[PDB]
Order: C-alpha cells, then structure tokens, then sequence
RNA sequence: UUAAUUGCGAUAACGAACGAGACCUUAACCUACUAAAUAGUGGUGCUAGCAUUUGCUGGUUAUCCACUUCUUAGAGGGACUAUCGGUUUCAAGCCGAUGGAAGUUUGAGGCAAUAACAGGUCUGUGAUGCCCUUAGACGUUCUGGGCCGCACGCGCGCUACACUGACGGAGCCAGCGAGUCUAACCUUGGCCGAGAGGUCUUGGUAAUCUUGUGAAACUCCGUCGUGCUGGGGAUAGAGCAUUGUAAUUAUUGCUCUUCAACGAGGAAUUCCUAGUAAGCGCAAGUCAUCAGCUUGCGUUGAUUACGUCCCUGCCCUUUGUACACAC
C-alpha cells in the first residue's frame, strides 16, 4: 500500500480536494501545475506556503488538487490551504510529529488561515435592503 | 431484481423511524441492500407579504415546506417485497416502489 | 514527464495554435466572416479582421480538450458576455451560435473534433495528437 | 454579555446547595455528571448550567 | 405522474379544503380536526367530534352522504376514500372545539362574560395549564370594543407557543 | 526605477512625512460653531496619511492621460522627498496651518 | 438654462499623431538620459499622440537603448540602459 | 515605423460625401463622421475597400477616397449582406439604400412629412413633437425647448 | 348564446383565479397551489408550509 | 453590571406570571457512527496522446473490487466566554492573553409583553352589520378604448459623466431555486440563420435532464487616447422574428442607421461597523409576452468607530405644570 492522504482546503464557497502521496516531487491542479493558475499575483500567493516551509520538504511528494467552487481568489486560497494541509497530515502521518509541529509552526507564525478554513460566512439578506445591513432609502418629503 | 423503495415524506422522525424499521426488517430477512441513501432536503418556500392591503412597513414572511427524499434497494421476492410494504406503515410518509 | 497544454499556459498556446492555423490556411473559412460580430451582444466585430477565426477554432479544440464534450449552446454560453443594453443593466448574452456551430464543423472536417454519442462533439485522437504536438514545440522554441 | 439569568443563576445555586460532595472544579466532569444526574431540556442550557456550577465550586473552594 | 413537490403541496391543500369542508359543515357538531392516513387503494378520513353520533347520523346516512360527496368532489373512484368518525379524547383541550361551543353560546344568546368565563373555567377544569378568550366586536354599544377573559398563564414566544399553545 | 532607493522605505517615507500632526475638531462655543486645535495621535496620523496620499493620486489619475499607477508613484516620491507639490503633503500643511491660526 | 459652468478655455493640448522628420531624431537621440519612460510620459513630454508614443515605445524596445520591467498591459515601464 | 512627411497628400481635413471629414484619426472612426454611417458600416466599408483599418484618415490616396465613397453609395454591388443597411426594403421602390449625408436626412424628413399627410398617429405625435415610441411622457421629456 | 362568453381566458387573469375565493389578484402558482396570498397566509400552516425564519 | 425589572444586592415586603432570556430554524467544526451504479474517491478491463524508465493528461456502466476525505442526510458531539493575568461595596461582571472551527448572550433570523391607534384594508375572502341599486340595474357578459394621456412639482430607482476606462479576442469560477396530466414546462444535441429566432427525436415529474446553469464583475494580450472622444446611448427611420385571437398610442428581441443632456452635482438628505458597505451578476415572484421592481443567492471585497449625548429620538428616576380631545 503506497502512503497517501486525502485533505481538502476551503473558503467561502471553494472546496480544494486534494490527493497527497509519496511521488517524485510535483504539485497539480485540476491537472495543471501549481504554476498556471495565472492571476500572476495570487500565484505567488498560492506559491507562498510551498516557498515559506522550504522545497526541500516535498522532496518525494506529489499532490493532485482538485478544484470546485467559489471565485478565482477564493479558489487560490482553497488551493493553498489545501496542499498546507495536506503535506501537514503527510508529516503527520509518516514524518516525525517533531517535524510536523515545527512544519505548522512555521505556517502558523507566517498566516494562521493556511491551515484553519475562514469562519466569515455571508450574512443573509434580509426584506427591506438588497443587503445584509443595508436599507433602500428612507424619504419624508 | 433491484427494486427500490422511496420515501419522500415532511416529517423527519417518522421517515426515519420507517427506514430503521426497513432496514432493520431486511437485516433480520436477511437481503442484500445499500443503506438508505438520503438525498438534499428540498425546500418549498413562498416569500408572501404579511399585509393583506398594501398600507404599512413593507414586511415579508417566508414559508418553507421541507421535503426529506430517502430511497433504499433491495433484492427480494415479490412476495416479501409486498409483505415489507404491507408493514411498516406511518401517516404522513408515502412509499413507492420501482425497479432499477 | 511529459508535456500538454494543462502545462502550457492559455493565452500564449491558443495565440501559437492560431498562427499555426493560419499559416496552413486548410480550415475552410466559411466566407461570411468580416461581417459578423460573434454575437448579439458584442457591439463590434474582432479587431483583427484577416484572423480571428483561426483564434475562435484554436479557443475552441482547446476547450474541447479541456473537457470531454461540449456543443453548439456551451460554445455561445462560453463566448458570450455581457451587453449594454443602454440604460437597462448589463446582462449575459451568448455568442454568435453559426459562428461557433461552423468552427465546430470546420475542426470535424479537419479532424481535430469528432461528434460523440449523447450529443456534442469530443476531441478526437489526431486532435489530441495535434494539440500535444503544439504545446512540445511551444516548450521546446521558448525554453 | 456575559450575565447569567435567573434560571441559570437559581439551578446551579440548588445544584451546589444539594449536591456539593459529588460535583468538582472541573467543567468538564460537572456537565458530564449534571446531564445525567438533572434533566435539562437544552445542551446549551445544561453547558450553561455546568459551566456557573464550575463558576460556584469556585468561588467556594477559596472562602 | 406528479413532482414530489406538487405531490406534497396537493395533498396539503387537499387537507386544507377537507378540513374546510368539515368545519363548516359538521360545525354543530363538535367538529374539531381531522388526520387523513394513506394506504393503497384506501384513504381514511379520520373525522374528530364531540357528536359522534350525530355526524354518522340515522344508520350511516349523513356518514355515507359526507363518504360520497367527498369521493365525487375530489374525483376518486367509489369506495377509495373511507370516512372514519372518532369522538375526540379531551374535548375541553380542543382549542377549535372551544370556540366552536362559545360560537353556538353567542348564537344562542348567552352572555358575552358569562359564556366566556365558562368557556375559561371548564377549559381550566379540563386540565389545561392555561387559558384565554378574546371576544372583539360591538358588544351592546356602537364602538367595537375586545373583551379579554384569562386564567392560569400562558405564553407568546418561542417554540414553546408552537406546540404548547392551541389557538 | 526613479530614486532607486528601497520602494518600500520611501513608501513608509512618503506616510511619515505625510501624517498630519495637528488637527481640528468642532467645538459648540455657543451661538456660531468654533474650531478647536487638536493634537495627538499616531494611528489617525497613518490612516490619514494613507488616505491622502490614494485620495490625491485619485484625483491626479482622473481624467488624465497619466495612469493612477504612476502618478501614486509621483505622488509618494514627492511626499517622501518633502516638496510641498503634492496633494497629500499640501493638504497636510494646510490643515496644521488652520489647526495653529485657531489654535 | 445654465451649463453649470463658466465656459471658458481649457489647457487645448495639439499632441501629435503623426511625426515627422525632426520628431524622429528628436525622440531617437532624446529617449535616453530618461530615468523613467512610459506612454504618458512620452505624450507629456513630446506632444504626441497615445498611439504613437506606444509606437515609439516598441520600436525602441526592438532596437534596444531602454531595458524593460513589466510586460503587462495598460501599463508599461522602460528604463534607460546607460 | 513608417514616417508620413505632412504634405499636401497628407491633409488634415478632407471633404467627403459632401460633408468635412478630419484627419489626425483612425480611417474608420473619421468615415463615422459621415451621417447615416456608425462604427459597423465604417468598418466594413473599409475592410471591403481593403485600405488599412489602423491607418489614420490624413494619409489616405485619391483612389481610395473614391473607392470608399464608391462602396458607400453602393453597398449591395459589393457583396454587402443587404442586412446592414439603413433603408430596407423600401416604402417608395422596395430595393435597399443605404444613405449619405445628405439622404438620411432626405428620406427621414419625406417619411416624416408621409406620415404627416397621410395623419397616421406617429405623424401626428410627429408633428406636435412629443414622444411617437409609446414612452411615459408624464414625468420625463421637459427639457424639449 | 354564443357571444355572452366568447372572448378567450387562455391566459393571465381572465383564467387564473385563486381556488379558494375566486380573486384574480394575489395568485400564488408556485408549486401549483392556485392560492391567493390573502388565503394563503391563513391556510399555510395546514397545508405544510411553517416560518422558521 | 448586562443587550436586557439581565443579574449582584439593598430592602414593608414575600411569593409568583407574562415580556427578555431560555426557545426554534439557518451558517460555521467533525479525516468520530450509519451509509450511498441520483455524489465524489484508487490499480486497472478497454482505448487515446507526449511518453515506454519504472510517468503525466483524458473517455467508458453493468467491466472488477475497497472508501466515505470531499458531496448528502440522519443521530450526535462541540462552546459553557474554556484556562491564565488585571480590576471591582475585593459580587454580579468587565477588560486583556493562549488555545479553539467558532469567545461583539458565535453571526442572522423566526417567535415575541400589558395597553392602545377611531393607523391600513368593507378593491382578498360566500368575513360581515347598516345604507344604496336591483331588469334599458351599480349584477354579468361582448366589442372598443382608459388606467400609459403632459405645461409642471415630488419619491424609489436604472444608466452615466470615463483610460483604476471603453472596445476586440483569450481563461475559468459559483450559490439560491424552478420545471409538462384530460394540459404541454425546463429544454441538451444535429442542422438553417449575421442576429433575434426556426426546424427532429431520444433528456428530465427530476442530488439522476436542463445543469459543472462554463453568470458577471474579473484576470492576459492587443486597438483607443484626454477629443462629449471608440465615453453615454437617450430620441428617432428602415427591416427581420417571436408571444399572443389581437401589439397601432412602437409587448419584447435582433440588424443597420440616428449619436441628445451629462465634464462627478446647491440648499438639503439616505443607508451602513464585517465577509458588512459598495461593485457584479444569477435564480424565484407576478409571468402567453413584458424587470430598469422585489424575495433570496453567491463572486470581488475598501474606508473609518470600538465612542458620545452635540442634532434626532428612546428607557429609567427626580422635578415643575393652569396640560388630560394630553405641547
């Protein structure tokens, strides 16, 4: 039985499937690299946990992500969350837990939402406003 | 002969009450089955205003009908698929049976 | 290991399949080009008027690529956009569907699509063939 | 806020009153014990009342 | 061969109109609810009432009477629909029964205060934690006027309302 | 690729030197609203240094053929330096000059 | 009724859309000792037209006297190579 | 990179259809000036007259000038899908006109006065200047002086 | 006779008319009901449908 | 002190009831249970491409097995401000810090006292009392019009005045929800057409089909260039089509043409404290046809506060009153 898990990354409607196993050192997504998401600045964000922990920790990793949901930011964010995550329970599963600690304390200390999925949800629209809080308008005369 | 028994009810605790019965009973009969699959409540919801004029703060009520579907398949003889329908009856939940 | 246009990025393989398609010139351009806009909604035609079509038909065995199966109706769904509808607000329209229907049976007489069963039109082998082969020389020239 | 009403304030004070030996300092142990030794109609409300209970042992471990 | 949804909400409206259908036919005689159960080729009405007897009527014929008129109003075959008459356990916790009784007062010509305070002590004597009746209207005057008559205490809010409280 | 310097430094730059200092709020007095002299505080001063500097690029990119990129570029080069010629630094002095005149 | 404003003369630019001859060695011998080089400050500087100065910009990135930074669209940087 | 010398070949302003037309602009975007003609038909004309699109409109030849105006006055002779013109099927002959400069104001003022003859209620609403499409005129359309 | 009716009710409010009062305003078609909302809002709670938020 | 007649307490009051809270739905967490050819996961049976090193990227229900991470739902668990520090008749509490999915009673609703208003509604009701009409009727129905008319004033709004943009091409993304029976809905795909639309059937009474609703704003390249300009698209002319028995005082859409004010708005005034405002579009409602309107939904996601009673009000106490149809 080859080593693999399974972890998903969230957002606000973005749900970032991903498969983790031990391979030859590659990340895809939807089946295209991790380098073609191709904002040009949100790549580098989703770039930003594998450049914060190291390339040297996915020596012998591959991670297939796939992708469902919400907009293009909140997918890249589900996709960076996702492969934290999943190299996180990678090392937690087979790698030293000393290893795996100090690997999520370096995400942690970096951004607390690489690995906790974002607790804003949208407030429902209410009768009275096309908004959560917002009213029409009040008129006297 | 995979037939299949679904349940498309309002009241969750009756519905569930039978499928457990359901199920329960084809464990005891001894049958081959998948547990009972339960699909997206669907919601029925009418945004009405409360007002039956049109004078004062313009206020609405949203009524929602929720309908809970499960469906079940089973392979078992006609007799006793007649017999499981037969038992197991709760008001309020309806039952239908097809084939594949 | 091994190359593909879900390697290669979007914008710059769909330009060098379309120079490709138009330097050959085989497609059959149906002739009723540099008249229409490519849908209701656009409010002029495309800019490069020698062209275009082969960008449409490199867009769309991309897409097909991409995807298994797609149609007439996914293609102007797709291509279409949003239409200033003057003082009313903007609404999605599709795209021109005899301009997507007629690059769907330009790249099936060219082999790049082929109608599948249940409806639509898949990629076909020589397509898969062709689109791999472009996404290798785009790898191999800009590297 | 935070202020504890009238219902939640009286059942932990009886809870302490008639069951002090029994229940500890501990949240934890003091609902799980509270949901079976009182019946409350609401998890939230029984967390509630366990959590002032652990509030009152408290209080009355020092003075 | 109809949605589920459509299915539902017609046997909800269903409901609605036998429930009409009764309470303004069978209003004398204690009418009070009714529960419709779904079998193959049978539906049974369940008819709650006070007066039993009266709703079957002399050998079964204002029973059969209300069997056929539902069957040929709703368009089932002959012998689908079976109406089944339960005299109702609790009549005096029977909200719909209650006001029924006070309406029958009121036509009769008792007292508003008196048939109301009867109302309230036999529904307070019938075990009920609860009570109150609200009689609006002109009551011997030209200006409309809402009379409140309550005992023991009752509830507006929550889910608490929803079920324990029988308007 | 003006002033070669770390963009960021002359970025924190331009929001020191921009950070309005002295300020004013309206005062009842009695009869006709009055304006009193305000000093103190940091974080108003960096919010309203921030706001400056992108209100004053907003508007020397509206209209113009000069795009907003660029001329938040100038603009903070010239609120680093300290030149008196851009927006934010302007409407910086002016309001520590009426902040002083009611003071 | 009322324009809502004073009607009276603006700046009135006359940027040039076509160049000739004494523009051309102007601009080829001028574009270097330009610390910072985009469209806008080419119109502002010269007098010319938006077109042409994107004209100028890429015909002067393939000779090659300005080195680029960012490729991107809408807005584009060129410095000097001295 | 071509460099035009500002000649008297290059004009600024040129007389077109009876009407002035600009230079300094893009060919198709000075063809718009031309009333009774927008930014498709310019377009097109250009395209089918095979002159530059991104050319500007000083920099043009005398034949292309006459080839233009030639397509304009003449749409259907050069595989014009007859969809694009402006006068469809018309009331006086039944044939298809696109218009000029001066016939689009011709033909709009003849339709205008036909339907004022014949009294039909577009041309009577016409006639009085209010609004002939069906709109709402109660609140909108003071400012008609 | 046959003018005293002759007009089509095919569609809108001429046909559609709510099934408990026979008003032609109000209709509620959603899910079949053919209820006005007046009625509806009073018959809701038998028929299935409850407020919950 | 709290959001709270919320509590701690004081105490001619003690004991209670309603309202608040509790409660009930909805949104957050579960690699814990039950699971699932109407949802997604892995070697392959078969077959595709670069590539055969020993991979990468796809398709196939009756060709296999195993799983619910993700999807769905049921049963639950979880958070009660948990643990520390500071403060307080050293109480109720409050303020910080660490964990935690969640620490402004977790966010948002549903429900919601007494007592009233001569507020709205007899044009929702076969819900109604009195008055009026009741046969060339104020009943009902048929044919036409009107509710849309236009000097003018007002309210809710949609589109804008622009290159943080318009246009053209390229990319790829949601969530809420609806859908045909004594009658034809949502409609894939092939074909025709520039377009709007038109033709044939399998698809779906529905997590199986529309529908991954491939939405839009949005990102990548180009054209435009500070010019009421390729901004804006009002007002009009010609034609095509669709719905309807019927469109003319244009239903609506489409094609071409016409290309108006508007250069950010005075006094005044509205809404809003986080996924909120704002932008963007989508779905449902009325719908034969008609959304620039509502009811929700999701996408991108600022500024500024963590206060005060200054204006507008509100609650409590004290106080004065010649007020009580109550300033």
């Amino acid at each position: 039985a080859v080593p693999s898990v399974q972890t998903f990354g969230k957002k606000k409607s973005a749900t970032a499937v991903a498969h983790v196993k031990a391979g030859k050192g590659l990340i895809k997504v939807n089946g295209s690299p991790i380098t073609l998401v191709e904002p040009e600045i949100l790549r580098f964000k989703v770039y930003e946990p594998l450049l914060l922990v190291g390339l040297d920790k996915f020596s012998n990793i591959d991670i297939r992500v796939r992708v469902t949901g919400g907009g293009h930011v909140s997918q890249v964010y589900a996709i960076r969350q996702a492969i934290a995550k999943g190299l996180v329970a990678y090392h937690q599963k087979y790698v030293d837990e000393q290893s795996k600690n100090e690997l999520k304390k370096a995400f942690t200390s970096y951004d607390r939402t690489l690995l906790i999925a974002d607790s804003r949800r949208p407030e429902p629209k209410k009768f009275g406003g096309k908004g959560a809080r917002s009213r029409f308008q009040k008129s006297y005369r | 002969i995979k037939i299949r028994i679904t349940l498309t009810s309002t009241k969750v605790k009756q519905l569930e009450n039978v499928s457990s019965n359901i199920v329960k009973n084809a464990e005891q009969h001894n049958l081959v089955k998948k547990g009972p699959v339960r699909l997206p409540t669907k919601v029925l919801k009418i945004s009405t205003r409360k007002t039956p004029n049109g004078e004062g703060s313009k206020t609405w009520e949203t009524y929602e009908m929720r309908i809970h579907k499960r469906y079940i398949d089973l392979e078992a003889p006609v007799q006793i698929v007649k017999r499981i329908t037969q038992i197991t009856i709760e008001p309020g939940v309806d039952v239908e049976v097809v084939v594949a | 290991p091994g190359v593909s246009v879900r390697d290669v990025a979007a914008q710059d393989f769909i330009n060098a399949y379309a120079s490709f398609l138009q330097r050959q010139g085989k497609l059959e351009v149906p002739g009723y080009v540099d008249i229409v806009k490519t849908s209701s909604g656009n409010e002029m035609p495309p800019q490069d008027a020698e062209g275009w079509f082969y960008k449409r038909a490199a867009s769309v065995a991309r897409h097909i690529y991409m995807r298994k199966q797609v149609g007439v109706g996914k293609l102007n769904k797709l291509y279409g956009g949003a239409k200033s509808r003057g003082v009313r607000p903007y609404k999605h329209i599709d795209a021109s569907g005899s301009i997507n229907r007629k690059v769907l049976q330009a790249l099936e007489k060219i082999g790049i699509v082929e109608i599948s069963p249940k409806g639509g039109r898949r990629i076909s082998e020589n397509g898969q063939r062709d689109l791999d082969r472009i996404a290798a020389q785009t790898l191999e020239e800009d590297e | 806020g935070r202020v504890r009403t009238k219902t939640v304030k009286r059942a932990s004070k009886a809870l302490i009153e008639r069951y002090y030996p029994k229940l500890t300092l501990d949240f934890q142990t003091n609902k799980r014990l509270c949901d079976e030794i009182a019946t409350i109609q609401s998890k939230r409300l029984r967390n509630k009342i366990a959590g002032y209970t652990t509030h009152l042992m408290k209080r009355i471990q020092k003075g | 061969l109809i949605s589920k949804k459509r299915k539902l909400v017609a046997d909800g409206v269903f409901y609605a109109e036998l429930n009409e259908f009764f309470t303004r036919e069978l209003a004398e005689e204690g009418y009070s609810g009714v529960e419709v159960r779904v079998t193959p080729t049978k539906t049974e009405v369940i008819i709650r009432a006070t007066r039993t007897q009266d709703v079957l009527g002399e050998n079964g014929r204002r029973i059969n009477e209300l069997t056929l008129l539902v069957q040929k109003r709703f368009k089932y075959a002959p012998g689908t629909i079976v109406l089944y008459a339960e005299r109702v356990q609790d009549r005096g916790l029977s909200a719909v029964a209650q006001a029924e009784s006070m309406k029958f007062k009121l036509l009769n010509g008792l007292a508003i205060r008196r048939a109301a305070y009867g109302v309230v002590r036999y529904v307070m004597e019938s075990g009920a934690k609860g009570c109150e009746v609200v009689v609006s209207g002109k009551l011997r005057a030209a200006r409309a006027k809402a009379m409140k008559f309550a005992d023991g205490f009752l509830i507006h809010s929550g889910q608490p309302v929803n079920d324990f409280i029988d308007t | 690729v003006l002033t070669d310097q770390n963009p960021i430094q002359v970025v924190v730059d331009a929001i020191t030197n921009t950070g309005p200092r002295e300020d004013t709020t309206r005062v009842g007095g009695g009869g006709a609203a009055r304006r009193q002299a305000v000093d103190v505080s940091p974080l108003r001063r960096v919010n309203q240094a921030i706001a400056l500097l992108t209100i004053g690029a907003r508007e020397a990119a509206f209209r113009n053929i000069k795009t907003i990129a660029e001329t938040l570029a100038e603009e903070l080069i010239n609120a680093a330096k300290g030149s008196s010629t851009s927006y934010a630094i302007k409407k910086k002095d002016e309001l520590e000059r009426v902040a002083k005149s009611n003071r | 009724k009322k324009k809502w404003s004073k009607k009276s003369m603006k700046d009135r630019a006359q940027h040039a859309v076509i160049l000739d001859q004494e523009k051309y060695d102007r601009i080829l011998k001028e574009v270097p000792t330009y610390r910072y080089v985009s469209v806008s400050v080419l119109v502002d500087r010269l007098k010319i037209g938006g077109s042409l100065a994107r004209i100028a910009l890429r015909h002067l990135e393939k000779e090659g006297i300005i080195k680029p930074i960012s490729k991107h669209s809408k807005q584009a940087i060129y410095t000097r190579a001295t | 990179s071509l460099v035009v010398q500002e000649q008297g070949s290059f004009q600024h302003i040129l007389r077109l259809l009876n009407t002035n037309v600009d230079g300094n602009i893009k060919i198709v975007y000075a063809l718009t000036t031309i009333k009774g003609v927008g930014r498709r038909y310019s377009n097109l004309v250009c395209k089918k007259a095979d002159v530059d699109l991104h050319k500007r409109a000083g920099e043009l030849t005398q034949e292309e000038l006459e080839r233009i105006v030639q397509i304009m006055q003449n749409p259907t002779h050069y595989k014009i899908p007859a969809w694009f013109l402006n006068r469809q099927n018309d009331i006086t002959d039944g044939k298809d006109y696109h218009t000029l400069a001066n016939n689009v104001e011709s033909k709009l003022r003849d339709d205008l006065e036909r339907l004022k003859k014949i009294r039909a209620h577009r041309g009577i609403r016409h006639f009085w200047g209010l609004r002939v499409r069906g709109q709402h005129t109660k609140t909108t359309g003071r400012r008609r002086a | 006779e046959n003018v005293w009716f002759s007009h089509p009710r095919r569609y809108g409010k001429g046909s559609r008319q709510c099934r408990v009062c026979s008003s032609h305003t109000g209709l509620i078609r959603k899910y079949g009901l053919n209820i006005c909302r007046q009625c509806f809002r009073e018959k809701a709670n038998d028929i299935g449908f409850n407020k919950f938020r």
